[PDB]
RNA sequence: UUGGGCCCGGCUCUUGUCUAUGUUCCUUGGAACAGGACGUCACAGAGGGUGAGAAUCCCGUGCGAUGAGAUGACCCGGGUCU
RNA sequence: GCGAGAGACCGAUAGCGAACAAGUACAGUGAUGGAAAGAUGAAAAGAACUUUGAAAAGAGAGUGAAAAAGUACGUGAAAUUG
RNA sequence: UGCUGUAAAGCUGGGUCGAACGGCCUCUAGUGCAGAUCUUGGUGGUAGUAGCAAAUAUUCAAAUGAGAACUUUGAAGACUGAAGUGGGGAAAGGUUCCAUGUCAACAGCAGUUGGACAUGGGUUAGUCGAUCCUAAGAGAUGGGGAAGCUCCGUUUCAACGUGC
RNA sequence: AAACUUUCAACAACGGAUCUCUUGGUUCUCGCAUCGAUGAAGAACGCAGCGAAAUGCGAUACGUAAUAUGAAUUGCAGAUAUUCGUGAAUCAUCGAAUCUUUGAACGCACAUUGCGCCCUCUGGUAUUCCGGAGGGCAUGCCUGUUUGAGCGUCGUUU
């Protein structure tokens, strides 16, 4: 996952299962007040729920992720 | 299959999780009784039923 | 005793030519149960001779 | 052939897992469960079979509203609050 | 089946009689719950006696006329002659009997 | 063991409301920490802390809606007594005590004496 | 001959709190709760626990006493207002 | 069903099928069928340490009233075996 | 270790063991086993025996390791021979996938290897499927049967638009 | 004569009888009347600092409130936890709540986490399109309200 934050501007988070991506891009947008360029999302054979959400060139993610706190 | 309901694939899931052997700090509890996880499955050996 | 100590199997005998006893036997199988003898007072599980 | 070269054929299910009670008994071309007879009404249930009724019956699951009837009962089925001794 | 010089006997046990078998072992539970439900009804009304007051009747057929025992209720010409009227007699520990 | 319920009993909708939403950010922020501890235990006391504030949110707002119902005809389901089914469509003590003109006369003509024998 | 509403009681039900007398001496034993000696209480020598058969070590038991909640057109006794 | 008190009842192949994570594991397409399985010790005090061994283990030692109680645990019969 | 009794049996010495148990007068019964192709559990002889022989076939060296016929790598010898022992899929399975560690059990020899065991990781779609359509058919409603569980019927003897 | 076979004894095996226990069962008695559209019984999936099951619970998830009580919990860990006290633990009690997806199961459908429509608010240059939040839309029957239909039918006017 963490190779995603670096080379692909990627963040990668747990989701809940509920959840579309329209309701996705709108959370990190509130949380953590960034725009997602797209949100692939998966639901992993544990049964929970990953998105790939990529952000515009505007945000380096790798920043986004310090600020968050776990890199 | 590949192609597998959701309802299907949430099954699969929790029988996973099912399938792990006994924590081991469980077994030094007062009056404990359980030496191990005596509902475990192998694929080949017996089939979920789904 | 309870009135259905030792009747609560749908034990059937298999007859003879299968070189066993004629007692009736648990039927189904993957059971460890599957094909022993049941309702019999010499059955172990069965009930009692003239129940109380 | 009968035996072991037909056993061989078995990939088609006959039944899948059932809405309400979730065992593998939902007939798929009749659209009927043959344990607990959804989707009718009443629950699929026969006096010829005491020992499947206890399978599925009260006190299986967690009787989530009954457990706690009796004690609304012994109480008069009170309204209100308890009040703070002074 | 039919040995020996035995009186011939009528057990009627080829029913599943011992599905209904009744038996009473709650005969002293019973007298002494019946007790206590005589005393609290005695209590509660006292000093009202428990007992409404029971007419003397003869008993009927040829075999009982020598004996008399308690009725059911006075009958409304019975209450007539004491004067009191059949409604009231029920309130005040008599017991009434319109059919008789 | 977290916020005192007595405390949050005192606030309004507005004050409940901001400390949910801090609440929240400070388990978001320790589920990030516990990627890395693994262990921490603070976990438990925030997540009864959201529910102490929901539940007074909750609360509060329940007894506002029967404010306003009170004594009015009808109010909400569950707002109602909850006794059940079987006590909800029994008769009321009103009903079930309706009588007869005719029954009400001869009931007060004769009732039920109190007397005693011998005297 | 006689209507109705509340207020305190009683009854009924549930529930809280409270209560006698050895852990004295010797022997065996890892442990005394065993044996022996001297006792104490008993309306309590039911039962359970505690390192072995414990009334007296602990919880209880027995005896009652005293609070809280309920409940009742269709239980009664008083008040009290119509 | 809920709440109690009992017994010339059974005592783990008995008593409910189930004294145990029992309507469990497991079987069957399905309706259904359906087990086995309680006991170290008062207390893990569940054997530190040394040594041989790749290791499992063994031999010393240690704890314990007892290791003729080491979890493959009270007692430990017979068949069968060295 | 013996004693007593015709006997069923009773008592006793030694060893083992660890929490209850017996004599006598009576009461009571789910009260006595060699058999029932008895029941459940356990154990033998057979017996280190039958056997582990289809699918052409393996060998040398090094590495690893306590240990190598069987693991890895290299060299060779072979085979499947494109209607494959190749490369994918549907059904079915469900984590068997991948990495790391790992050998008590399992892989009817072995094992350092494994689809085993343990810990983690891993499945990203507006365009690929499902989703939608109708097929043989299944089946509500209005109705009509049936004591009823329910049966018939599918626009049907209907005032049928959650219309545009 | 060994070996081997058989018998016996001692010790060691195999196995789990016997003995002794017992938070279980069975039977009898006494007392009580309390499931559900205010959504039951049941099912599925989740929830713990470290849990697979059982037990408990429902995104407020081994629980929230309240009342009582009064120093724990415990296998380890840990307080932005607590001790002459609004205070540890507590299904002790329990009257307030929460109660996922379902299920008689109710918008339609369901081998699909499929497809609608209405109201209010809100984001995207929007009465119409796309997104989000909240609240709604089943059937039979009863009482009532409103809007209707029929030369079934009463009155009146050409
Ligand atoms: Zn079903």
């Amino acid at each position: 996952a963490m190779k995603k934050v670096e080379d692909g501007n990627t963040l990668v988070f747990q989701v809940d299962i509920k959840s579309n991506k329209h309701q996705i891009k709108s959370a990190v947008k509130e949380l953590y007040d960034v725009d997602a360029l797209y949100v692939n999302t998966l639901i992993r054979p544990n049964g929970t729920k990953k998105a790939y959400i990529r952000l515009t060139s505007d945000y380096d993610a790798l920043d986004i992720a310090n600020r968050i706190g776990y890199i | 299959p590949s192609q597998k309901s959701f309802r299907t694939k949430q099954k699969l899931a929790k029988a996973q999780k099912q399938n792990r052997p006994l924590p081991q700090w469980i077994r030094l509890r007062t009056d404990n009784k359980i030496r191990y996880n005596a509902k475990r499955r192998h694929w080949r050996r017996t089939k979920l039923g789904i | 005793v309870a009135e259905n100590a030792g009747h609560q199997t749908s034990a059937e005998s298999w007859g003879t030519g299968r070189a066993v006893a004629r007692i009736p036997r648990v039927g189904g199988g993957g059971t460890h149960r599957s094909g022993q003898a049941a309702f019999g007072n010499m059955c172990r599980g069965g009930r009692m001779f003239a129940p109380t | 052939g009968k035996g072991t070269p037909s056993l061989g054929k078995r990939h088609n299910k006959s039944h899948t897992l059932c809405n309400r009670c979730g065992r593998r008994s939902f007939h798929v071309q009749k659209k009927t469960c043959s344990s607990c007879g959804y989707p009718a009404a009443k629950m699929r249930s026969h006096n010829w079979a005491l020992k499947a009724k206890r399978r599925r019956t009260t006190g299986t699951g967690r009787m989530a509203y009954l457990k706690h009837v009796t004690r609304r009962f012994k109480n008069g089925f009170q309204t209100g609050v308890a009040k703070a001794q002074t | 089946a039919i040995s020996k010089n035995l009186p011939l006997l009528n057990n009627h046990f080829r029913k599943h009689w011992q599905e209904r078998v009744r038996v009473h072992f709650d005969q002293a539970g019973k007298k002494a719950s019946r007790r206590q439900s005589r005393l609290r009804k005695a209590a509660k009304i006292a000093p009202r006696p428990i007992d409404a007051l029971r007419p003397v009747v003869r008993a009927p057929t040829v075999k009982y006329n020598r004996k008399v025992r308690a009725g059911r209720g006075f009958t409304l010409a019975e209450l007539k002659a004491v004067g009191i009227a059949p409604k009231y007699a029920r309130t005040i520990g008599i017991s009434v009997d319109h059919r008789r | 063991a977290g916020v005192k319920t007595f405390e949050l009993r005192t606030k309004s909708k507005e004050q409940l409301e901001s400390q949910l939403v801090e609440l929240k950010q400070e388990l978001a922020t320790l589920k990030v920490q516990k990627l890395q501890r693994p262990s921490l235990p603070r976990i438990h006391t925030v997540r009864k802390n959201i529910a102490r504030v929901l539940t007074v949110i909750n609360l509060n707002q329940r007894e506002n809606v029967r404010a306003f119902y009170a004594g009015k005809k009808y109010i909400p389901k569950d707002l109602r007594a909850k006794k059940t089914r079987a006590l909800r469509r029994k008769l009321t003590k009103f009903e079930a005590s309706q009588e007869t003109e005719k029954a009400r006369k001869q009931r007060i003509a004769f009732p039920q004496r109190k007397f005693a024998i011998k005297a």
